[PDB]
């Protein structure tokens, strides 16, 4: 699967 | 073919999720969620399925997923400006 990131959760 | 979308920082969050990145079959990140209440949603103009070619003129080609996400997060958090420009496409670009 493709990786997914919610930008607001980036530290 | 391609559209430059200016997202004003109208909320405390950007409110997008991206999938893919370099070294995957989706080599430029694709927007998979636009969260109501965030700056992206408030802007009228980004869509689930948009592929992000550039952030503030910086190509995302070559940026693996975590690095692309880092750059976008920095573009949102920076006090350099009160907006982010995304160059996007709904289809493909030559």
């Amino acid at each position: 699967g493709l990786p997914v990131t919610f930008i607001d959760e980036v530290d | 073919t391609s559209t430059l979308v200016r997202v004003r920082k109208s909320a405390a969050t950007l409110g997008i999720a991206i999938e893919g990145g370099a070294n995957t079959r989706q080599p430029l990140p694709r927007i998979v969620t636009i969260q109501r209440g965030g700056s992206a949603h408030n802007c009228g103009q980004l869509k689930v399925g948009h592929v992000i070619l550039e952030v503030n003129g910086q190509t995302l080609r070559g940026k693996e997923h975590k690095e692309a996400a880092r750059i976008i997060a920095e573009a949102f958090k920076t006090k350099e400006r009160d907006y982010i420009d995304f160059l996007v496409t709904e289809f493909n670009v030559m």
